[PDB]
């Protein structure tokens, strides 16, 4: 459904991971940061496009862009 | 004594069992209309419904239309009700043609397009003559006087 | 009214009517083939500008007709 | 009262202050030089 | 005589077309080509 | 192995029988009361707990729920129709916020959010400039 | 345990706009495009639940469920692969008097369970395996 | 020891003007200094959440009392000066001895730059701005007389306002309750029920007995004001009183014994209005207090304190339970007893709905000599309640939903009402809708009906009183049953309560002061969009209250707050989904609601009521009894109302009535103004914003404090202000200015 793109400018503060209402986002291994993390979308087909994970996100501009897209059951949060 | 209660004993699906939901009464009187009651087939259930809904709409129509003073006003609520109802058989076809298809196979299941058609037509039959029987009634009426 | 009212407010509203649809007996027997939702943030705003558009010019119209015709013609 | 004088010195305080004095001032002029849309 | 036309005409154009229109552009929506 | 619940008009509808539903699962130490997603008030077992809901927020949100009463045994499955089952969350065993060695990057752009393409230079490509 | 049972759904991903299928399937399998209510003794959705008495509330009456014992396969299966990168470090960090992968895995889940086992780091897994 | 005892803290807080130079200082994160405007702004809306600003319940509930104490003051300072520039700046002896020509002024302007047209010539050699609140028929009613005791009235206020400022501060800074002192529900119910309302009742009763009433005879007897005896003569002589109600010879003498009857001089059960004045008899008005005291006091007796007798509302509470309701009302107790939210809403639902009540009781039973036949004071009163009413009902929904998020706890709400209430919010919500569904289209569907009907010139087919018919049988049915009332299921009235339900025509001065009030089809079709209008208001604030804390949509609502601008652009759009903002949607229906009400009401008096009586029987009513078949359709409302009766805020110019004309004109500025806050967006003003700050830094200058733009919530707070004020703002006008002309 929607798509989230992380950018090199990634901290690993783990904000992002802690913020999502449906689990999309985890933290992987990574080299290019001090932290030695980097976050991931692996499963973007729960993405509500709620954007809290941009609210959390602490770099100058966003790492984290959730673009909204194709909407379906999941992704329009209908319980019906 | 607790009144209601979870829905088939599943407390977590959206619905109770209230009074109102599931009292004998109820339970009879929904078991036994035409539109889930055993045995009848789909042109029956069709043309019992229809009946029943063709009888009460000349009313409206008829003490409260255009021409309710004029002489021919009961003639003309007949004619407005039969516009209704060919309005509301549109819409029957065109919700089974949408919902079921273009071909099925279970057969005596009002949810097939075979039976749905069936539905239909007895709907429109029961309702236009249900119309006509009121016109009849309606044209003299008894003051039960002795 | 959609202008100043937004969507959530109404979404779950109809979230509220899909229950009572499908738990009425009768009306259980027709069901819908694309759920109901409410209109989308931009679709809204859209609608209410139609809205306001097409009565500010139809208001105007009847006004600078009958006001002129019925005082000069 | 170094205290008091800060409150006193609070934004919204000065405003009004300030503009009850510009008000005055521009009512009272009138008062004595009324009616007047141009200089003279 | 054409001046019966009105009476002939707008009954169907106001009426009739909307709803058939109507209804073809249902079933096309509702379908699943 | 259900909590103590007197039933909503809250609960599931249709689309939990028809096109999918989900079903967290906890352990206890205690009988406490907790509030639920669909509406009201429950009171959990001594023990294994189960309860099913209609999406994955709702279950995700109890299990929030869950950590403050300090249950972190908590697991998410989706249950389709057929009766197929997809264990969902924690996925991989550990919680999606620590880092577990074994995990692949996805979704990732080598480069600030500043040096995306040109909308015009992919034009009638069918591409968007962040999937460029 | 079908792991592609949700992927192999009807969803077809569009270019530009779609995330696509993710991790666990965009759509169900199933359609929810289903009827509604039928006449006692009838049954509407395919594999629906007989409403008995009361068909206007069928839909009220679940055929969905988790069976516990069911639930722990379908989480040994979704979890196979990370357990086996757990194992398979395990293995390359020299273990002591080290016997086979299966047999280590048997080892070190019979204590520590399976869930503890996925959640240890190497370091813990070879203090335990210790002996 | 005692179950009920005095605890208090000496010393609490220190006083001193360090915080007053700390702006922000409640607060943690204000505390902090200002970065950008917003601060500035939370600052003024975050004053008085205590709540958020302490975490513990005796530091609230200690804030709370000391409040309350200066808006009391403040309160006493209004009154103050009223009385005073009643004293100072009135012409209430000139209106006392001519009440029906003079008229009413308390208000003079200075002469500055022609303001001065606003001086009236309202009579008796004065000039200045007709008043319309209804102060001189009260101080009448109490016997002031002279202006000399409205100055001695107005001291006492300032006095009283002095007092209670000190009490504030001694009680919060000095003398503080602890928690332990606020939760005694039981003594404070059996005082405030005892002493406040029945001690209150009592002490109004003899002031009307021994000087109101006696001083009221002489007036309108024909005494000339200066020649009614001074208050304390009538409170010494017996005689004197004797003169006038024969039964104080007898002393207190028949009240020990018990033969109260000889007291039916001056209490009395005549009802109807006093032919003279147009007022209730102050008599019935006596024996009203005087018995109301007696039930309050023993009310007041109900609840244990510290003497084994009594009822714990507990008890009660808990008792009262049935086979579908669960637990019933258990719970209930705890939360009423730590939770100052919960006990505002109710509180606060309950003081609007009264001032509603107030108001139609008001004009149906005019209390005052020399109301009725005032009409703009009728007016301004009645709309004025209405709207108090109507603002403080939709502030306790507001306050009922902060506490379902704030302070509900499931742990103590297990299958109680509140939780079943919680378990089948879906269902009551689907049926409500329906039900406003139901009644908006049938309702005003009735209107668009006669409309077109009419246009299409075939007029036998409306729905009107010469037509299709929709008569309000149910009511015409209970006028006609309070009309035969007196002498039979009420056997020792004499008169209708009042002559609204029926009866003669009461006169004052040539002017009509009440007169039945006839319902037709036109009065049922108002009377269901009044309705219609109160159940979508109920449904919008219910909707807050029932789904504050999660729904379908977003199940974690509750953390999310009371007061969040959204959750987010997915889920298809989440905008306005919080308890707050169904608040602000109800505040909007319910404007609508009570302006239907005030128009229906200023129409229907005009149309069917107000006007002239000739000496032999000839009645004109103002408008000329337009009401019947011209409310029944929406052109009607727009010409034989909103059209014509603005004709003189419209024409107001160059005369007294001048500033109502600017005022109207206002009014609409402002509310369209208001419509830009409504319909914009944040980030549109905040991207203009960024370009004006760019020319000031091109001039090397720039505000350290960022200029930012205001927020979501803020910016829909704004709209609905500047709407509000500006829709009542020209009613108020139109109203006001209409009125002047036809009293
Ligand atoms: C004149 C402007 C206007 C109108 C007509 C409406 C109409 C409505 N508002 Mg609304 N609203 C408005 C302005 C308006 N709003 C504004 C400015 C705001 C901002 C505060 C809101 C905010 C608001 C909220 C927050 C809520 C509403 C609700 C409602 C509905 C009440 C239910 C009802 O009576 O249905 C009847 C609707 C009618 C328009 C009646 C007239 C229609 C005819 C006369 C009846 C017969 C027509 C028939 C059905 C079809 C004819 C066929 C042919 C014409 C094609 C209704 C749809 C409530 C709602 O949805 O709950 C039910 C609700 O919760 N409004
Ligand atoms: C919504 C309010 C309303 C109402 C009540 C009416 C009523 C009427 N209109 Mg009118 N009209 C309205 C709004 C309304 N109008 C509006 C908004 C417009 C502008 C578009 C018009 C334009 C209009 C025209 C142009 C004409 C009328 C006409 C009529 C009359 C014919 C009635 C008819 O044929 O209905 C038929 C009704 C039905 C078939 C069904 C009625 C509903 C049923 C009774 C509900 C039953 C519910 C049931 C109790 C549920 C429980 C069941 C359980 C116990 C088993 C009638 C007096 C005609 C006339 O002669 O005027 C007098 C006419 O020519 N109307
Ligand atoms: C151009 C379009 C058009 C036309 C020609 C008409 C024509 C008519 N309308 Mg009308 N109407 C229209 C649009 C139109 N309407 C719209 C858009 C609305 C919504 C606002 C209404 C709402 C409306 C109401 C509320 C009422 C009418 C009524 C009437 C009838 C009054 C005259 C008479 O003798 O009644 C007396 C009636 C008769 C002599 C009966 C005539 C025979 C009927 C019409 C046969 C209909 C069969 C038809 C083929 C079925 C359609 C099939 C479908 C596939 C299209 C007349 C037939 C009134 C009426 O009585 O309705 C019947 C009435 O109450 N109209
Ligand atoms: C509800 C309370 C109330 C209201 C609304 C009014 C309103 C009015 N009174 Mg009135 N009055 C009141 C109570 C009230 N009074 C009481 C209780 C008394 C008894 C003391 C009086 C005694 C009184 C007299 C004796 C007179 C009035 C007059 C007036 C009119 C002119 C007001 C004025 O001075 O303008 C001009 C305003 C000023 C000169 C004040 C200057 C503005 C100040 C400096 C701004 C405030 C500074 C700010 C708070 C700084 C904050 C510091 C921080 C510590 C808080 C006006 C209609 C006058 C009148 O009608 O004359 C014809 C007049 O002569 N009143
Ligand atoms: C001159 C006497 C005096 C002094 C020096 C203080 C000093 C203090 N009080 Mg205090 N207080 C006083 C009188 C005084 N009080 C009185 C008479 C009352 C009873 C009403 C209170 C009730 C009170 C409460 C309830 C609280 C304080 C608090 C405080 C402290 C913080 C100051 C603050 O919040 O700024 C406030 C500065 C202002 C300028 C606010 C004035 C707002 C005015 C009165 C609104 C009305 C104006 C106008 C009529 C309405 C609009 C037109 C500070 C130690 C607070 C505190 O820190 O407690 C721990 C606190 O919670 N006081
Ligand atoms: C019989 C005793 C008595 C009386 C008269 C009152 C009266 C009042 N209480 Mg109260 N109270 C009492 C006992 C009493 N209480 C007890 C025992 C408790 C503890 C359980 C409380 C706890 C309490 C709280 C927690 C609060 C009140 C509040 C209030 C006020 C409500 C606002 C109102 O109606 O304005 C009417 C206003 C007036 C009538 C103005 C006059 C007020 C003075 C104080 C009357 C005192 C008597 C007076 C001097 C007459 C003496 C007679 C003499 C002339 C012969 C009101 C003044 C609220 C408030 O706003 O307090 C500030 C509030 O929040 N009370
Ligand atoms: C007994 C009356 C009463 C009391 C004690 C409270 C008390 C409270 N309310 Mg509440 N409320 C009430 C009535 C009351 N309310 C009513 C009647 C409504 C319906 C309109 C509301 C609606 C409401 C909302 C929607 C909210 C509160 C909130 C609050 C809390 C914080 C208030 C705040 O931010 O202070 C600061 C106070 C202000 C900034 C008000 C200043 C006045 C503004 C600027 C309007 C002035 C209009 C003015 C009269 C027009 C003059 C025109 C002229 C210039 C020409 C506090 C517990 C808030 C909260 O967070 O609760 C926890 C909150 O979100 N209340
Ligand atoms: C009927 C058979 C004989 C009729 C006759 O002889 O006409 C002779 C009569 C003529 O009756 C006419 O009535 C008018 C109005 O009052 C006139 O004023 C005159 O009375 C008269 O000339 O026809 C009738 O009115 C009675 C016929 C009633 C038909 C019953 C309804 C049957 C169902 C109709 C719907 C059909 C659509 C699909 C059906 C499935
Ligand atoms: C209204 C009739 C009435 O008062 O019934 C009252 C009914 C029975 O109340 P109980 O006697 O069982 O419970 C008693 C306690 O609530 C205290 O009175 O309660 C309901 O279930 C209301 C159902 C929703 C109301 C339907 C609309
Ligand atoms: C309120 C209520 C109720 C109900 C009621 C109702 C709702 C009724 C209805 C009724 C109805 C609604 C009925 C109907 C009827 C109908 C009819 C009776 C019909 C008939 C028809 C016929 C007989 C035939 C026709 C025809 C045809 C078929 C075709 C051909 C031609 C002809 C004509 C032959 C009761 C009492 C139960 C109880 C209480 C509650
Ligand atoms: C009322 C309202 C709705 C609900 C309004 C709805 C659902 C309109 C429903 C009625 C219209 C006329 C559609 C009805 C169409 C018929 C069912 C026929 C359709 C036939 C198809 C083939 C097209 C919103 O969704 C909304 C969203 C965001 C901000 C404000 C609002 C808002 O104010
Ligand atoms: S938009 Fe919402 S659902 Fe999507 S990744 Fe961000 S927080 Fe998670």
């Amino acid at each position: 459904s929607h798509t989230v793109k992380i950018y090199d400018t990634c901290i690993g503060c783990t904000q992002c991971v802690r913020a999502c209402p449906t689990d999309v986002l985890e933290m992987v291994p990574w080299d290019g940061c001090k932290s030695g993390q980097i976050a991931s979308s692996p499963r973007v087909e729960d993405c509500v496009g709620c954007k809290r994970c941009e609210t959390a996100c602490p770099t100058d501009f966003l790492s984290v862009r959730v673009y909204l897209g194709a909407e379906t059951t999941r992704s329009l949060g209908l319980a019906y | 004594a607790n009144f209601i209660k979870p829905y088939n004993d599943d407390p977590f699906v959206g619905h109770l069992a209230t009074p109102i939901t599931s009292s004998s009464l109820t339970r009879a009187l929904l078991k036994n209309l035409p539109a889930y009651r055993f045995g009848l087939t789909p042109l029956l259930r069709g043309l019992e419904i229809g009946l029943a809904h063709g009888y009460f709409l000349i009313g409206p129509f008829a003490q409260l239309g255009p021409l309710r003073n004029s002489d021919i006003g009961l003639l003309a609520g007949f004619l407005s009700t039969i516009g209704l109802i060919l309005i509301l058989t549109l819409g029957l076809t065109i919700y089974g043609a949408a919902a079921f298809g273009q071909e099925k196979s279970n057969g005596s299941e009002l949810q097939t397009k075979k039976s749905w058609d069936q539905f239909k037509g007895g709907f429109f039959v029961g309702a236009c003559g249900s119309a006509g029987f009121a016109f009849i009634c309606l044209s003299s009426i008894p003051t039960f006087a002795l | 009214m959609f202008l100043i009212s937004w969507r959530g407010y109404w979404q779950e509203l109809i979230e509220t009517l899909v229950w009572a649809h499908e738990r009425t007996p009768l009306a259980n027997l027709i069901r819908w083939r694309d759920k109901p939702v409410a209109l989308s943030i931009v679709q809204a705003r859209l609608v209410g500008l139609v809205h306001f558009s097409v009565g500010y010019i139809l208001t105007y119209a009847a006004f600078v007709i009958a006001s002129t015709s019925g005082k000069f013609a | 009262m170094n205290d008091f004088q800060k409150y006193l010195s609070t934004a919204p305080v000065l405003l009004t202050l300030w503009m009850t004095f510009t008000a005055g001032f521009i009512i009272e002029v009138n008062r004595f030089f009324p009616d007047m849309l141009g200089l003279y | 005589a054409a001046s019966f036309l009105p009476s002939i005409l707008v009954p169907l154009v106001g009426l009739i077309f909307p709803a058939f229109s109507m209804a073809l552009f249902f079933l096309y929506v509702q379908t699943d080509d | 192995p259900f909590p103590t619940f007197g039933g909503s008009t809250g609960g599931w509808l249709r689309a939990a029988e028809v096109e999918e539903k989900y079903a967290i699962t906890w352990t206890s130490t205690k009988e406490q009361i907790f509030e639920m997603p669909t509406g009201g008030a429950a009171i959990m077992r001594n023990g294994e707990n189960l309860l099913y809901l209609a999406r994955k927020e709702q279950c995700l949100a109890l299990s929030t729920q869950l950590r403050t009463f300090k249950i972190n045994d908590y697991k998410i499955y989706r249950i389709f129709p057929s009766g197929e089952v997809q264990y969902l969350h924690p996925k991989d065993g550990v919680f999606p916020e620590k880092v577990n060695p074994g995990r692949t990057s996805v979704n990732s752009r080598g480069f600030s959010i500043g040096k995306n393409p040109n909308p015009a230079s992919i034009k009638f490509s069918g591409i968007t400039t962040y999937e460029s | 345990v079908d792991l592609d049972y949700g992927m192999k759904n009807s969803y077809v991903p569009a270019t530009g706009g779609d995330g696509g299928q993710g991790q666990f399937g965009a759509q169900s399998p199933n359609d929810w495009r289903v009827a509604g209510t039928s006449p006692v003794g009838e049954t509407s959705y395919a594999g629906a639940a007989d409403g008995g008495e009361e068909p206007w509330f069928a839909e009220a009456i679940s055929t969905v469920s988790l069976d516990l014992q069911k639930a722990d396969e379908t989480l040994k299966a979704f979890t196979k692969d990370a357990a086996a990168f757990k194992i398979e470090e395990f293995a390359a960090e020299k273990p002591y008097g080290f016997t086979s992968s299966d047999a280590a895995m048997e080892e070190l889940v019979g204590k520590l369970g399976y869930s503890k086992f996925l959640e240890m780091s190497t370091k813990q897994l070879m203090k335990t395996w210790g002996t | 020891s005692k179950n009920v005892q005095v605890f208090v803290e000496k010393d609490a807080v220190e006083t001193s003007f360090a915080k007053w130079a700390q702006p922000g200082h409640f607060s943690r994160t204000l505390a902090k200094g200002p970065k950008t405007t917003t601060w500035i702004w939370n600052l003024h809306a975050d004053a008085h959440d205590f709540d958020s600003q302490t975490s513990s319940l005796e530091e609230v509930s200690r804030k709370i009392f000391s409040a309350h104490f200066g808006q009391l003051a403040i309160i006493f300072l209004w009154i103050s000066g009223m009385h005073f520039h009643g004293a100072y700046f009135s012409n209430y002896s000139a209106w006392l001895t001519d009440p029906i020509s003079i008229k009413q002024s308390s208000q003079v302007v200075w002469p500055i730059v022609g303001q001065e047209i606003l001086n009236a010539d309202v009579g008796g050699n004065f000039q200045g701005i007709q008043t319309t609140s209804g102060w001189f028929q009260m101080w009448r009613a109490e016997g002031i007389t002279s202006e000399v005791e409205l100055y001695w009235t107005a001291i006492g206020g300032l006095a009283m306002s002095a007092i209670m400022l000190f009490a504030g501060w001694f009680h919060y800074h000095k003398a503080a309750p602890k928690l332990e002192w606020f939760q005694n529900a039981e003594s404070m119910m059996n005082h405030h029920l005892a002493g406040l309302l029945g001690l209150g009742c009592l002490s109004w009763s003899g002031h009307q007995i021994h000087i109101a009433l006696p001083i009221n005879k002489l007036l309108d007897a024909g005494v000339s004001p200066q020649e009614i005896p001074l208050p304390h003569e009538f409170l010494i002589n017996r005689d004197l009183m004797a003169q006038l109600y024969p039964s104080f010879s007898k002393g207190l003498a028949p009240f020990f014994g018990g033969n109260w009857g000889e007291y039916s001089d001056f209490l009395t059960f005549k009802g109807g209005l006093n032919p003279v004045t147009g007022g209730l008899w102050l008599s019935d008005i006596a024996h009203h207090h005087l018995a109301l005291s007696v039930l309050f006091i023993i009310a007041g007796h109900m609840y244990r304190t510290n003497w084994g007798i009594g009822h714990n509302m507990k008890e009660i509470l808990e008792a009262h339970k049935g086979p579908f309701t669960g637990e019933g009302h258990k719970g209930l107790y705890e939360i009423l007893t730590t939770s100052w939210h919960a006990q505002l809403a109710i509180n606060l639902a309950m003081m609007g709905s009264l001032s509603i009540i107030v108001a139609h009781h008001m004009y149906a039973m005019p209390p005052y000599p020399y109301l009725a036949t005032d009409y703009a004071t009728q007016l301004s009163l009645f709309t004025h309640h209405m709207w108090i009413g109507g603002f403080c009902v939709v502030g306790g929904a507001a306050h009922g939903a902060i506490f379902m998020v704030r302070d509900y706890t499931p742990a103590n709400n297990y299958n109680n009402l509140l939780d079943r209430v919680l378990r089948h919010r879906d269902a009551i919500i689907s049926h409500l809708n329906w039900v406003c569904i139901f009644l908006g289209c049938h309702a005003f569907g009735f209107y668009i009906h006669n409309d077109t009907m009419r246009a299409l010139g075939r007029p036998q087919d409306m729905f009107s009183d010469k037509a299709i018919q929709l008569q309000p049988i149910f009511a015409q049915w209970i006028q006609n049953i309070h009309l035969l009332a007196p002498g039979t299921t009420a056997p020792n009235a004499l008169a209708t309560t009042s002559y609204a339900f029926g009866g003669d025509v009461i006169e004052v001065g040539g002017k009509i002061a009440m007169m039945p009030i006839k319902l037709g089809t036109a009065d049922f079709m108002v009377h269901h969009i009044h309705a219609f209008t109160i159940h979508v208001t109920v449904l919008i604030l219910l909707k807050g209250v029932l789904y504050a804390r999660s729904s379908k949509l977003i199940p974690d609502k509750a953390n999310l707050g009371f007061r969040f601008p959204c959750d987010g652009p997915g889920r298809g759009g989440t905008c306005q989904s919080s308890s707050w903002d169904h608040v602000f949607l109800g505040l909007f229906w319910m404007y609508n609601s009570i302006s239907v009400v005030i128009f229906h009401f200023s129409w229907k008096m005009q149309s069917d009521v107000w006007g002239t009586i000739t000496p032999d029987g000839a009645i004109s009513h103002i408008t000329g009894g337009n009401f019947a078949q011209s409310s029944i359709t929406i052109n009607g409302w727009l010409r034989d109302f909103l059209w014509s009766q603005a004709s003189q805020v419209i024409q107001s110019y160059g005369s007294a009535s001048s500033a109502y004309g600017l005022i109207f004109l206002g009014a609409h500025f402002i509310w369209a103004f208001s419509l830009m806050f409504l319909f914009s967006g944040r980030g549109y003003w905040q991207e203009l914003i960024e370009s004006i700050v760019w020319a000031h830094n091109k001039l090397n200058f720039a505000p350290t404090i960022q200029p930012r733009a205001l927020s979501i919530t803020q910016g829909r707070a704004v709209g609905l202000a500047h709407y509000l004020l500006g829709g009542i703002g020209t009613t108020w006008a139109f109203f006001l200015a209409r009125a002047i002309s036809i009293t």
